[PDB]
RNA sequence: AUUCCGGUUGAUCCUGCCGGAGGCCACUGCUAUGGGGGUCCGACUAAGCCAUGCGAGUCAUGGGGCGCGCGCGCGCACCGGCGGACGGCUCAGUAACACGUCGGUAACCUACCCUCGGGAGGGGGAUAACCCCGGGAAACUGGGGCUAAUCCCCCAUAGGCCUGAGGUACUGGAAGGUCCUCAGGCCGAAAGGGGCAUGCCCGCCCGAGGAUGGGCCGGCGGCCGAUUAGGUAGUUGGUGGGGUAACGGCCCACCAAGCCGAAGAUCGGUACGGGCCAUGAGAGUGGGAGCCCGGAGAUGGACACUGAGACACGGGUCCAGGCCCUACGGGGCGCAGCAGGCGCGAAACCUCCGCAAUGCGGGCAACCGCGACGGGGGGACCCCCAGUGCCGUGGCAGCCACGGCUUUUCCGGAGUGUAAAAAGCUCCGGGAAUAAGGGCUGGGCAAGGCCGGUGGCAGCCGCCGCGGUAAUACCGGCGGCCCGAGUGGUGGCCGCUAUUAUUGGGCCUAAAGCGUCCGUAGCCGGGCCCGUAAGUCCCUGGCGAAAUCCCACGGCUCAACCGUGGGGCUUGCUGG
């Protein structure tokens, strides 16, 4: 036989050059600051895995059933996707647009610790970013439920003085 | 073409019933010849470095093995390759410990804490019976140990029973027969390490093994083959069980 | 620098004590091998011979790095159980 | 995403094939900043040929001697013991009990290991090392003297094997088996050794069992060909024997004529088998080099010694086919081991460091050794995470100038890391500095109806089709679209394809009903009652190695990766 080699973690579109679909992808890279599309397609496809999941465990018969079924609503629930009270029919109606908002980047931005998500992409690759007690440097970590309320400025950091030149220009907006 | 016997392992090819990575290197410790099966055993190596802790390399496994400091059945074992299986006792005096090696209810063998009194006992299954030279009776038991027993109380032993003995000296103790209100704890199997009392037992034709029905602690029923089924006690197990 | 002792264990077969513990350095470098073992003796009050240490080891971002010590009650039996290699790195021994 | 689009006409509806559009593998054009992880890198053609260096040793607690230092301590070779039959490499041959799964051996062997029961009595001998002579180009090798042992032999006793007559104590489902008694015979043990000490440690022989590793047997399963139809002659069976560790036409003497086959034998072709892999919504189609299990082989072929185990990958003998040294007398070698070289080709790396980790051999141990293994070096192998700037004012229609900020990355330095280095990780200084291309631009199909040049020439073109003086289709420039450290070309597989159709296709006229009928095997078969329980359904026991696949939690910053647990996979087999 062979052995196993690793695949991607992300999809490509059956066709490349279809208008509806350029035009939405081309939205969302330009509003969200994506650098290319292989970002967009990695989210679309974690969507997707949950979207099967769902439909696989949907009316199905099974201590496992019932076990997987709970497992994948209390993941969405710590992700940050779902209230404690929600049931497997709310999966099929979440978008790409709640992976893209769960994401460091956006957050950063939406908490008004930046003015842009290119500034905020350029604090978090260059360290002065740290969520509860560690610094991350990946735009993508998908940031969950439970470390939302502790980010901000990294201890040793021009921005954690609040005194900075560039700290009273963002806080200028807010 | 292999010409001779194997003197390697790999570790994608050890036996489930370890607690061992099998990614992390290439070789595991092949064991040598001894009691229990290879299934059903485990290598002193591993019990010293993996699970107890007292090291981090085979180097001072080695020497700690070589100081005369392990006991197993109440016996120096110096070498690293020497197995340990089921029933048996794993004592360290330089630190006052003692286990009884065990398996899951997955079947892997873990060490079951236990005191330095029930640390002196061993329960020994009968597996065959034999007559030797000089009409002697020769049991052979689930260790693969042997022992001398005279012509006049033959019919005190029988191919199921259990022996308790005395382990450095042995010396018996304590007969408990196969009967349908004995009390059992299973090795091996899908049932594996559970508990309970006979309830019947099924014979067969032509070579098909016997079969036994237990009855759970809490009023649970199942079935296993009388092989696998562990006498220790009449109502009230002897040893200290998890 | 500060430490601060995470865990110990005896082992009384080798003749040892192993100690776990975290070192902070908040806006400082990784600490040499000196000042930590003159920290680690000076207060559990141990010799400064018959005392080995393994890997300080660094994080991505932390400024809190780890470490792990052996303390012996001889240093006989320290020479023979230990490897020349980290009696060297530490300068317990010459090459 | 369980999908469609272009092409037969002056125009239309069908059938039917070609092409586009997706993924994976190999080769290749242009281009290229960084880190991490992993089971990637002379498999496809030549299982073709090889210079040089290495890949298997260890024991002074088995023995005698020799040299060096104060009987003692260090070093060298020899005798002796264990190992060298594993590990490592390749895929030629093999269509077979070779492989997989379930079972059996009451028809067998097993050094190292475990348990129990028992023993170690009495004698002798040779010979390496060493000394005196050497021979020979080498490879190798003769004579004399002297000697020891855990070296070799003999005697004894125990013990092993065969047969016959009895007793019925054991196991098991079932005794050509084990136990007891008697008899007649064959073979026939042992190192009471070494060390410490005033008994302990390591060892030797026998017996009963186990374990480990093998040998043998059976049921079931698994490619294409009829322009391959009859095949087999120790072939099928029986009686009696021989041989084997063991059953057996395995082999022999005698007595018979049986065995396979259209449900496809035999013969031929191709091919290492599986766990698994690619693709697809699935049903399914194809592959099975890299990791694990198993098999086979060591230039081609055959045959033996020693050993528990070999018909022996770095041991032996002969033939064939190649090569090397030679004083010409004779001698030696085969990398499908790691590096490295030639050749074949479209097509594949350093003649590097270490036994620190995992393991194996030897050793009471301390420890020694290992091109296994680990670590780096080179490579557009696969996967994961990032970069080539950001902010503000103004302007133009994304870019310009002005001002400010940051340092992942880059240059340099100190620690930690490491067997030693290196990378990485913490910290310091400098500085927007140091870092985008490839293909396309008439329609399928997303983006120019701009400029110039050429002028059925030159050139383009998966397909349709452009080009003949006003070219949106050729070449260049300027603009624009797609992807993006990658992007294009050529071959192969899956899908597209309901163009192989069980799900799920067609046969009046588009390809397609034998000219008609009778009937053999096979497939399909009316209604009611009774029984059985083979198929079929439910429940429960023993199996279907691990890795790989799905989910959750945890540890390296997250992730890829690793660990814990729950399910699945193993197309299934078997007891009730």
């Amino acid at each position: 036989g062979d052995p196993k080699r690793q695949r991607k973690k992300y999809e490509t579109p059956s066709h490349p050059w279809i208008k509806e679909r350029l035009d939405r992808e081309r939205v969302l890279k330009r509003n969200y600051a994506l650098k290319n599309k292989k970002e967009l397609w990695r989210h679309e496809t974690q969507l997707k895995e949950f979207r099967r999941r769902a439909r696989r465990l949907l009316a199905a018969r099974g201590k496992q059933a019932e076990i997987e079924r709970q497992q994948l609503l209390q993941r969405l629930y710590r992700l940050g996707l779902l209230p404690a009270d929600a049931v497997l029919d709310d999966v099929l109606s979440l978008t790409v647009e709640d992976v893209l908002e769960r994401r460091l980047q956006t957050i950063v931005y939406r908490k008004g610790l930046a003015r842009t998500m290119k500034q905020a992409r350029q604090l978090i690759v260059h360290g002065h970013i740290e969520v509860n007690g560690q610094v991350i440097r990946s735009p993508g970590y998908l940031v969950l439920r439970e470390e939302e309320d502790t980010i901000t400025y990294a201890k040793g950091s021009p921005f954690a003085k609040e005194g900075h030149p560039e700290r009273m220009v963002i806080e200028q907006a807010k | 073409a292999r010409k001779g016997p194997k003197r390697h392992l790999k570790r994608l090819a050890a036996p489930t019933s370890w607690y061992i990575h099998r990614k992390a290197y290439k070789w595991a410790v092949r064991p040598s010849p001894g009691p229990h099966s290879m299934k059903t055993s485990i290598p002193l190596i591993y019990i010293v470095r993996d699970y107890l802790g007292y090291a981090k390399t085979a180097r001072e496994a080695r020497k700690i093995l070589n100081e005369g400091k392990i006991l197993v059945d109440g016996r120096v074992r110096k070498d690293y390759k020497f197995p340990v299986g089921i029933m048996d006792v794993v004592s360290i005096p330089e630190t006052g410990e003692h286990y009884r090696v065990l398996p899951n209810r997955i079947g892997k063998l873990i060490l079951h804490p236990i005191s330095e009194e029930e640390a002196k006992l061993k329960p020994f299954r009968i597996n065959n019976k034999r007559m030797v030279k000089g009409a002697k009776v020769q049991l052979n038991l689930h260790d693969g140990s042997n022992h001398l027993v005279s012509l006049a109380e033959k019919d005190a032993y029988k191919t199921s029973y259990t022996v308790i003995m005395q382990v450095p000296e042995r010396q018996i103790v304590k007969v408990l027969p196969f009967e349908v209100g004995a009390y059992v704890f299973v090795t091996q199997g899908k049932n594996v390490a559970r508990k309970g009392k006979i309830v019947e037992v099924r014979q067969f034709p032509m070579g098909w093994p016997d079969v036994v029905t237990i009855e759970d602690e809490n009023g649970e029923l199942f079935d296993t083959l009388k092989e696998y089924a562990f006498v220790i006690g009449k109502d009230k197990p002897e040893i200290s069980l998890p | 620098m500060e430490i601060k002792v995470t865990e110990i264990r005896e082992n009384k077969l080798l003749g040892r004590k192993e100690i776990y513990f975290d070192v902070l350095h908040e806006g400082e470098p990784t600490p040499s091998r000196e000042a930590v073992k003159g920290k680690l003796v000076a207060m559990l009050d141990l010799d400064p011979n018959t005392t080995v240490i393994q890997y300080i080891r660094s994080y991505f971002g932390s400024n809190v790095s780890k470490g792990y010590a052996k303390a012996y009650e001889t240093r006989e039996r320290m020479l023979y159980i230990e490897p020349e290699y980290i009696l060297v790195r530490d300068g317990l021994v010459q090459k």
